[PDB]
């Protein structure tokens, strides 16, 4: 038996190993009772966590743990934890070998805190990490691969041969669903629909899931889009007015390729994935166009894969089959990917655990690990 | 003739308008609108935009 939870920044799950999918899903987010005395005069609780926390969001105290996909408190992440063991997964943590899953590039001090927080305070006897794209990659089923992932607190693109990161060839880019939902909010306060509470974007967020999709020839399908109202789609608001969007609909997916629209200077994911197979080598190449894979919440766009296709050829040089894949399931397909890791009997040889743990301890998280 | 001076009617003029100086107040006036989603370009047959806005004041009033 095996856990395993995972936080593609926007949203985190939680699931048995070994499972086609995962047993909870809940947002990455943590609220606080704001008089902490009535709180103790209640016993209600240290923490509202997951979606009762939204839907008390105005009544108290909420905040954000792993912004730009790292840690901005740790104390935050393992009231999370805690809160998804014992009430969505039930099970005694102590019981269970338990996998959490990270950005890439995390610095170094990151890996070995969370190790030591969730060896010590949780109990498990063995735990294990992984950087995302790696599980990804893993549910895509492959050791050899660029992977394009991006959940709504950021984006990277990453290559891996024959199941190691490259390093150098990595790179960020701080431009993920957060940025899209407030560039998509500018856009329909120019429209005049105006959303900026938090609940407002909530609803941006559900519009984005609902009726966005990339554009192929961009300027062709805005031109097409100004000539006539035959591109629109309409859809009502909880409250029961009605709104009406269209170019801004692909316009809003444009940003990835085109980030001079948010006002930010390296250029578009396209761009960005070909220059990191730049930094990779020749002899890799071949490979890593021939398996590029999207990851989290952002590939929910529809057609993004063909725009991708498109455009990574055309930055290419034209001398390979270029294969984009899009795994049906590719946001969950992180989590997938570890399901399976963990599943992989050998990898309970791979354990970093408890004997270890005294001597070896916070240092094998660096030392041992991958 | 073409009598010389549109200064010449206003000095002309005699009373004090109905509302001009009782109306005053420090408070600033978009500032009263509710915020309302209605788009600026509605469909022709709705509402403009800017009626909505005082309908919806004047309601809460």
């Amino acid at each position: 038996t095996a856990l395993v939870c995972d936080n593609g920044s926007g949203l985190c799950k939680a699931g048995f190993a070994g499972d086609d999918a995962p047993r909870a899903v809940f947002p990455s987010i943590v609220g606080r009772p704001r008089h902490q005395g009535v709180m103790v005069g209640m016993g209600q609780k240290d923490s509202y966590v997951g979606d009762e926390a939204q839907s008390k969001r105005g009544i108290l105290t909420l905040k954000y743990p792993i912004e730009h996909g790292i840690i901005t408190n740790w104390d935050d992440m393992e009231k999370i934890w805690h809160h998804s063991f014992y009430n969505e997964l039930r099970v005694a943590p102590e019981e269970h070998p338990t996998l959490l899953t990270e950005a890439p590039l995390n610095p170094k001090a990151n890996r070995e805190k969370m190790t030591q927080i969730m060896f010590e305070t949780f109990n498990v006897p063995a735990m294990y990490v992984a950087i995302q794209a790696v599980l990804s990659l893993y549910a895509s089923g492959r050791t050899t691969g660029i992977v394009l992932d991006s959940g709504d607190g950021v984006t990277h693109n990453v290559p891996i041969y024959e199941g190691y990161a490259l390093p150098h060839a990595i790179m960020r880019l701080d431009l993920a669903g957060r940025d899209l939902t407030d560039y998509l909010m500018k856009i329909l306060t120019e429209r005049g629909y105006s959303f900026v509470t938090t609940a407002e974007r909530e609803i941006v967020r559900d519009i984005k899931e609902k009726l966005c999709y990339v554009a192929l020839d961009f300027e062709n399908e805005m031109a097409t889009a100004a000539s006539s109202s035959s591109l629109e789609k309409s859809y009502e608001l909880p409250d029961g007015q009605v709104i009406t969007i269209g170019n801004e609909r692909f316009r809003c997916p444009e940003t990835l390729f085109q980030p001079s629209f948010i006002g930010m200077e390296s250029a578009g994911i396209h761009e960005t994935t070909y220059n990191s197979i730049m930094k990779c080598d020749i002899d890799i190449r071949k490979d890593l166009y021939a398996n590029n894979v999207l990851s989290g919440g952002t590939t929910m766009y529809p057609g993004i894969a063909d725009r991708m296709q498109k455009e990574i050829t055309a930055l290419a040089p034209s001398t390979m089959k270029i294969k984009i894949i899009a795994p049906p399931e590719r946001k969950y397909s992180v989590w997938i990917g570890g399901s399976i890791l963990a599943s992989l009997s050998t990898f309970q040889q791979m354990w970093i655990s408890k004997q270890e743990y005294d001597e070896a301890g916070p240092s094998i998280v660096h030392r041992k690990c991958f | 003739v073409i009598p010389e001076d549109f200064q010449e009617r206003v000095e002309q003029q005699i009373i004090g308008a109905t509302t001009r100086l009782l109306t005053q107040t420090d408070f600033p006036l978009q500032s009263y609108e509710p915020k309302v989603q209605v788009p600026f370009q509605v469909l022709p047959g709705q509402c403009p935009r800017k009626i909505e806005i005082e309908r919806r004041k004047q309601q809460y009033l």
